[PDB]
């Protein structure tokens, strides 16, 4: 799967167009697939090897763990209500917009 | 053990005085007049599956909703001090049991008629002094609350611990195994309104532990298939009683404690509740929880009503608050079935087959609300449906939002 | 008794309730309000009478004494015994009552195999692996009860006051046992020392008031004293309970639709924080328990018999239909009890358990001609009355008797090799032996054999159409194996019971049968062959007579299409044993239902292929022969009663039947053959090596491999314990050691269709509450076993003259020996000594084979030394005694005895030892005798004694507690009160509700004691009302 | 069907929907034969007040 | 077989096409959501690039896509 992730709206059983991005407080969720972690990860790891040089001048705080910016929704996840219906994905970890920002 | 309930009134809808008048002072069943330890009296005894309404009580909630503006009318004290008397009213003495009509010689002050009135509780000095009498008025006063924040549905609080089910509780909880969700809201309501508990006891952290796994099978999560930790709630045909639930036990695969806190307070937009035995009975059945352990946290400011905005310690609108997760009870339902054929419980054919049989049943409570709101509308005097307007009764929320919660407090 | 009244509406009169015995219900419910335990604190050597010094206490003047709440004295074990402070009405006829270790422990270890040849005084030590399952499952069983909560009493005693402790009644002398704690007199003695550390807190009762409906609560959480295994066994069965517990409020709908309509009642039930009604077992449950009454039914048809009669009497009894010839005799006589009847409908209510065949003697023997009257007429009621029966080979064995009695005007061809059109017709038994020209009536010719194409064409297109409908509750749960959930198969087209007019009762699929046949037989008494020997006047009195039936209106035809499914469909909810029902199949050939037979295993799995009794029969179900000449009668003659309004009619008839609670036995005797199952099948599936897997916690006692015969037996053991347990009535589960392999994985019925088709309904029992705890209770005999007497680890006998310390149990020394180490030698198989010729001594013959000397150290495995007991006493023996040899025997686990002595009195042990080795044979060795040292008090100058025996591991975690009433001890084995015993009432983290189980059995836990009421519904009943 | 802590005792109306006594009722014959022993206790004291 | 991050590919290509969804149902074009489940299966065996090292990845019901699907 890929794109933002999207949840059943309204009254109606699960179908394209029952879909709706399922926005919030936070932004869109957006699902994170397995190679766009490598990158995070890839990214957050060349910066926590500097970890003995944050704490010797006090800046940093603290490893960034790419498990800080996620979460673990559930529902479909696709790039249109009609695609994202074919995508059921349970517990998998989205990064907010809000967080992606961070 | 605890004392410091914060309440607050019903709202009047834009209508003169509180909806209800004299007759319901004498009617309400158990004992007399006395409002509290009320509500699951009518239910007292059970005769068969068909829910209990009369003429004047059109419905399931009916019973509730009028001891409701009843119960409000007269509390000045917590809120004033005074007893004060409403229409020729008042409370028997500072216990406050049943209401009498005002006695002569030293008749008490006549209330001021007002709307949304903020309960405090240490107002009225007599009530800690006087706790292990007067203890049930705190939980009944409390479900007040829960209802009064609320235009649309009871607004309860679920939660679920980040590890698992304490070795005490799942000792307890092998005891409410045959019993429907009607009956466990029966038990739990009568326990925590007669005696002084503590927030701490074993019977209160099973009892909540009892609703949060009652949600996850509302919502299809906690199936025959996947237990919170052994107990869930096996549904029957929408078609023949889907108010059955009962606590069944098996030994199959548990889910897993989440990796945080889901503390999140649920409501039914939908008006269908009103009718519907078993959302009353969820809704009431995790009140009793939130008695003796007053709200976790503070109410989202987010949607409600228009008179809950910004309450003293009740809702609030900073970063101390949670998120209030409503649902509706036919999306709901639709995507609970969803759940079941998603693991392989019902066949791909009985998936849109339920959810006809259970949308012409959510009908059936429709096609009664909105003929019993014109049949009592409001200004007539009480208000035993709710103006709940024909506008709505499918805009489900964010339904979708509070089955995703279900997913992640079951891991 | 779940109902007990039912004043009906109507007529206003109370129904109260009332080879195969009436099922009667399983004693669910058992209660003491005694302390919730099996393990007590016998002292065992009493105490040397201490001169007291602090006395009781002294109120004002008063001195109050308590009684102490530990056994005190010299030496106090962990003696077990189930129910020890039961203080209940009653407790269900099985217990396990183990003497203190200074006792022969043997007796309780010999169920199994060991009754017999085992010599009272010795247990077999190679059945124990099954001996002690089923000395647990009896330690389970006994403990199967409900805590009633009793009734509490505030505290007034000082550190314990405020705390509400439990009454006592029964027996005040518990509430010192009770409460370990509640005022301890200052006395410092091992027993009081530790007795202060305990929190003044954890005594009494936890939670505050709760539910208190009236002025009882619902149910509060007492904290007395209770051996964590005992209190997890009944937390177990409490849960067993409410999970068959039955919402009273649903009962109005289960009777409503298990009666479909006719009967509608209201039952109020006053709903309270505790309520209990078991009757509730689910269709996953019902179906162990259909497969079940299978397995006991078997071959045996006179044990089906019984169950297609008890639906015969109550069809009948029931039925608005009355069957009375007179109407007929009268319109036949011009021109000129139906148990067969009854026991046909009754028999398709359990077609596929007991099939219903047509007599032989009904068939025209075939060599007999159609010319000979009193044959076509045997032959027309053979007809008449052919659907009326279960066999899924009647539609061929009647074509076939025409086609056997005209074989020469007809001379037709029969396809089945091996067979000819003059082949008795009842032969023809088996979807294959079907003639291929009545499987397609075109193979026969019009003008070759008219009557035969023209039969064969008739039944091809007559024999009723079978059908089904559904019946009982939905929220009642199927219990039936082959045919969709609550809903039956019907041989006949049914219909909603429709207005009675002219019309519904001469379009029945019956009535067009009769008809139709009736009429085709008109032709067949009329042929131009029937001249040969048939009158002209009496060719047209046969014309006349068999129109007489066919016109005769009879109004059965109608029942058994409109009103017969309405009785069945209600008469199939209200018996003890549920319909089982294999489905019915009209012509269809390849995929009539050849055999039905129960599998105790799936054939894949099953080594030593055995198949099920049950195949050795012809037809697939207990062939009942039914006559047709009587079927044909009661079926062309049914009038019903003059008024008769079908609503009040089957109204006031089904008012008896739903009065008595037969209908929830049904639902009790299955969750209880579900356990007795799923805790048979595990015992006799831990005792073979192979064979199903269940958790074997107790896989390291020595056990043989048990066969099918054994098995049988280990068995009987259990399925006999149960019904001790719960006084139940007939079979139940020894259906399964009677025959067969006792030896049962998972349970299976299937039948196999002539099309070379096995459907197999397979029967998993669903979590058995009760053999989930046994195990739990296994497990638990494992870090446990010397709370019942049974020892782990290899006994040594290495001589010590010593007059210091000694301790058999826990051996603080480091092992004599190891078995593999340097110069032991293993004694070979047998341990033959060889007497030597001249001056050399005797020597033993080792297990390298090659002849070792005795002087030494042997490693004897307990097998050998038990098939050579003389050949050791005689000449090793006495090489230990004399501190030349150091035998160690091999046993893995054993019941050992122990008898306590005086430090101070000199003995040699080797007496009190051989006394031992006498007894030990082949078939059985004596409980292993150690001798203690019984711990002296004041330092006392013991006496020299020489001792033999001592375990390997450490056996004395029996011993309790030595000296409770002293300060200390001078010189036994000192054992001061482990706090380990009770971390509920010493530690400081306790957490209500923990055990520790697996390991370590915890005393002073945190039961749950319940205060269930019975709520025992009696309502009214109103009939439908004609309309 | 009856009513715990006094609550009128409602009579199951047509359409399955048991209501209450106290109002105009419309008795099918036929039910009010198979029905009497109830009719005369509950609603028949309801008709004469 | 679709090894992990091949299907990263195809999604991201698809996800790219399915965004223009609006477009094409305005003008009757296209023919729905391109879902790549659509084009794969659910085998099971060993997946390797030759016998012998195919040996060494037994895969139950991963997701292959068939040549003749490769192609659409």
């Amino acid at each position: 799967p890929t794109g933002k992730l999207w949840r059943p709206v309204g009254t109606s059983v699960a179908t394209i167009d029952s879909l709706a991005i399922v926005s919030d407080r936070f932004g869109q969720y957006s699902f994170v697939n397995e190679g766009m972690r490598e990158t995070f990860s890839k990214a957050l790891f060349d910066i926590n090897m500097w970890q003995p040089l944050f704490q010797a001048t006090k800046t940093g705080c603290g490893p960034i763990v790419l498990s800080s910016f996620t979460t673990t929704t559930s529902g479909y996840v696709g790039a249109t209500a009609g695609d994202a219906l074919d995508n059921p994905v349970t517990n998998g970890v989205f990064i907010s917009t809000v967080q992606i920002m961070n | 053990a605890q004392r410091q309930f914060f309440g607050l009134t019903y709202n009047f809808y834009g209508q003169p005085a509180p909806l209800f008048d004299l007759n319901d002072l004498q009617e309400l069943a158990g004992c007399y007049a006395r409002p509290w330890t009320s509500r699951f009296s009518h239910l007292a005894i059970s005769t068969g599956s068909l829910p209990v309404w009369s003429a004047r009580y059109p419905s399931v909630a009916s019973r509730n909703i009028v001891v409701n503006t009843l119960l409000g009318a007269h509390l000045n004290p917590f809120a004033g001090g005074q007893i004060t008397s409403h229409q020729g009213i008042t409370w028997r003495d500072p216990v406050l049991s049943s209401l009498a009509p005002v006695p002569a010689i030293q008749p008490p002050p006549v209330w001021a008629v007002a709307e949304n009135v903020l309960l405090d509780s240490n107002n009225y000095p007599t009530y800690v002094l006087n706790l292990s009498s007067m203890w049930p008025i705190n939980q009944d006063v409390h479900i007040m609350t829960m209802w009064a924040l609320s235009d649309q549905g009871p607004i309860y609080h679920l939660e679920v611990p980040v590890d698992p089910m304490p070795a005490a509780t799942t000792a307890a909880l092998m005891a409410y195994t045959g019993v429907p969700i009607a009956h466990l809201a029966q038990t739990a309501y009568r326990f925590a309104g007669q005696l002084p508990q503590s927030p701490d006891s074993t019977m209160v952290s099973t009892i909540r532990w009892l609703s949060a796994i009652w949600f996850g099978s509302l919502t299809g999560r906690l199936n025959r298939s996947r237990t919170c930790n052994g107990f869930y709630f096996e549904f029957a045909k929408p078609a023949l009683n889907p108010d059955q639930a009962v606590l069944k036990w098996n030994d199959g695969a548990r889910a897993a404690p989440p990796a945080a806190a889901q503390s999140s307070y649920i409501r039914c937009i939908s008006p269908h509740w009103q009718h519907q035995i078993v959302e009353v009975a969820g809704a009431l059945m995790s009140q009793s929880v939130t008695a003796v352990t007053g709200l976790p946290a503070l109410i989202d400011e987010a949607t409600l009503p228009a008179w809950s905005q910004g309450v003293a310690n009740l809702t609030g609108n900073g970063q101390g608050v949670v998120p209030c997760l409503d649902y509706n009870p036919v999306p709901m339902a639709a995507a609970r079935h969803l759940q079941w054929r998603q693991d392989g419980l019902i066949t791909a054919a009985q998936e849109a087959q339920l959810n006809n049989d259970y949308t012409a049943y959510a009908l059936t409570i429709e096609r009664h609300l909105t003929a019993m709101l014109v049949a009592n509308p409001i200004a007539a005097g009480r208000m035993p449906i709710q103006p709940f307007n024909a506008a709505d009764f499918g805009q489900a929320g964010q339904t979708a939002a509070a089955v995703a919660l279900a997913q992640a407090m079951f891991v | 008794n779940a109902i007990r009244s039912f004043l009906t509406a109507w007529d206003d009169i109370r129904i109260l309730s009332p080879d195969s015995a009436v099922a009667n219900g399983p004693e669910l419910i058992i209660e003491d309000t005694g302390l919730c335990t099996s393990f007590m604190l016998l002292d065992n050597i009493p105490s040397a009478h201490l001169t007291k010094e602090l006395i009781g206490f002294t109120w004002f003047m008063q001195m109050y004494q308590m009684t102490p709440p530990l056994p005190e004295g010299a030496v106090n074990r962990i003696v077990c015994m189930t129910n020890w402070a039961s203080l209940g009405d009653e407790g269900r006829g099985l217990e396990v009552r183990l003497p203190p270790p200074t006792d022969s422990s043997v007796h309780a270890y010999k169920t199994v195999l060991s009754r017999g040849y085992i010599d009272n005084a010795q247990f077999n030590p190679l059945a124990l692996r099954s001996n002690v399952l089923l000395m647990l499952l009896q330690f389970t069983l006994s403990n199967l009860k409900i805590n009633k909560s009793s009734t509490f009493t505030s505290d007034v005693t000082t550190i314990t006051s405020g705390r509400m402790i439990r009454a006592f009644e029964g027996r005040p002398e518990l509430l010192a046992l009770a409460y370990p704690g509640r005022a301890v007199l200052p006395t410092q003695t091992k027993n009081a020392q530790f007795l202060s550390t305990a929190i003044a807190d954890r005594i009494g009762r936890l939670d505050r008031a709760n539910l208190i409906g009236g002025e009882v609560s619902a149910m509060v959480e007492c904290m007395e004293l209770c051996d964590a295994l005992t209190l997890h066994i009944r937390e177990t069965y409490i849960m067993l309970l409410r999970s068959m517990h039955q919402d009273p409020t649903q009962i109005v709908q289960i009777v409503n639709e298990c009666a479909n309509n006719l009967l509608n009642s209201t039952i109020p039930i006053s709903l309270r924080p505790t309520i209990l009604c078991p009757w509730f077992a689910s269709s996953e449950d019902l179906r162990l328990q259909q497969v079940m009454h299978l397995v006991n039914i078997s071959s045996n048809t006179a044990a089906a018999l019984p169950l297609v009669e008890a639906l015969s009497t109550l069809l009948r009894s029931v039925t608005p239909l009355v069957l009375d010839p007179t109407v007929l005799t009268n319109a036949i006589t011009t021109i000129s009890d139906y148990a067969a009847f009854w026991k046909c409908i009754a028999s398709w209510a359990y077609n596929g358990l007991v099939t219903t065949v047509l007599s032989e003697d009904a068939f025209p023997d075939s060599s007999q001609s159609i010319t000979h009257l009193p044959s076509m007429w045997k032959c027309l009621f053979l007809t008449l009355a052919g659907p009326m029966t279960s066999d899924p080979h009647s539609p061929v064995k009647v074509f076939m008797a025409l086609a056997n009695l005209l074989a020469q005007p007809e001379p037709i061809a029969i396809g089945v090799p091996g067979m000819h059109q003059t082949t008795p017709a009842s032969q023809f038994s088996h979807p294959g032996v079907w003639p291929p020209g009545f499987l397609n009536p075109q193979l026969i010719n019009p003008q070759q054999a008219p009557l035969l194409r023209a039969f064969a064409e008739h039944i091809r297109a007559n024999w009723p159409q079978p059908s089904e409908f559904g019946y009982g509750s939905t929220l009642q749960g199927s219990a039936n194996l082959f045919i969709p959930s609550n809903r039956m198969v019907y041989p006949w087209p049914n219909q909603p019971l429709p207005r009675l007019t002219v019309a519904p009762t001469y379009d029945s699929a019956m009535s067009n049968w009769i008809s139709t046949t009736i009429a085709f037989f008109i032709r067949v008494v009329n042929s131009v062959n029937m001249t040969a020997t048939v009158n002209d006047l009496t060719r047209r009195t046969m014309t006349g007579v068999m129109t007489a039936m066919r016109q005769v209106k009879t109004m059965t035809p109608f029942y058994i299409q409109h009103m017969c499914p309405t009785e069945l469909s209600v008469l199939a909810s209200v018996t003890v044993t549920p319909p089982f029902q294999v489905p019915f199949t009209r012509l269809v050939q390849n995929d009539v239902i050849t055999n039905v037979l129960v599998a105790r295993v799936d054939p894949a799995q099953r080594g030593d292929a055995a198949v099920d009794i049950r195949a050795t029969h012809a037809t697939f179900a207990a062939a009942l022969p039914v006559d047709p000449a009587a079927i044909v009668v009661a079926m062309l003659c049914g009038q019903t009663e003059t008024n008769l309004i079908p609503s009040h009619h089957y109204g006031k008839a089904f008012a008896p039947l739903f009065a008595s609670n037969a209908m929830f036995t049904r639902n009790q005797r299955a969750v209880i053959t579900r356990e007795a199952f799923v805790c048979a099948r595990s015992a006799v599936a831990q005792c073979q090596d192979a064979g199903f897997l269940v958790p074997r916690p107790l896989d390291a006692l020595r056990q043989f491999d048990v066969t099918s015969a054994a098995a049988a037996e280990i068995m009987h053991a259990v399925n006999d314990a149960f019904k001790t347990a719960f006084d139940l009535d007939g079979a139940l589960l020894d259906g399964l050691a009677l025959y067969g392999d006792p030896r049962i994985a998972d349970l299976s019925a299937a039948y196999l269709q002539y099309g070379g088709n096995v459907v197999r309904e397979h029967v998993p029992p669903g979590p058995s509450h009760i053999h989930r705890a046994l195990q739990q209770v296994e497990s638990t005999f494992m870090a446990e076993m010397n709370l019942f007497n049974v020892a782990r680890g290899n006994l040594y006998l290495v001589q010590t003259a010593t007059n210091g310390n000694w301790s058999p149990m826990a051996p603080v020394a480091a092992p004599p020996f190891v078995r593999g180490g340097p110069n032991v030698r293993v004694v070979g198989r047998f341990g033959t000594i060889v007497p030597r010729p001249n001056g050399l001594e005797p020597q033993l013959i080792d297990d390298g084979n090659v002849p070792r000397d005795i002087a030494g150290d042997w490693v004897y495995p307990s097998d050998v030394l038990q098939v050579s007991v003389a050949v050791f006493r005689d000449y090793v023996w006495p090489m230990v005694k004399a501190g030349r040899t150091r035998v160690l025997v091999e046993l893995g686990h054993y019941v050992y005895t122990l008898h306590y002595y005086d430090p101070q009195i000199s003995l040699d042990e080797a007496p009190i030892l051989e006394e031992w080795l006498s007894k030990i044979n082949p078939a059985g060795i004596p409980p292993v005798p150690f001798c203690i040292p019984i711990p002296q008090v004041y330092p006392c100058i013991t006496a020299r004694r020489v001792h033999y025996a001592f375990t390997s591991e450490n056996n004395n975690d029996s011993l309790f507690s030595t000296n409770a009433a002293s300060i200390d001890t001078a010189f036994g084995e000192n054992a001061a009160v482990s706090p380990l015993r009770w971390p509920g009432l010493v530690d400081p983290n306790y957490r209500v509700g923990t055990n520790d189980l697996p390991n370590r059995i915890t005393l002073y836990n945190s039961l749950y004691r319940y205060n269930f009421t019975y709520p025992t519904l009696d309502g009214i009943m109103y009939v439908r009302s004609a309309t």
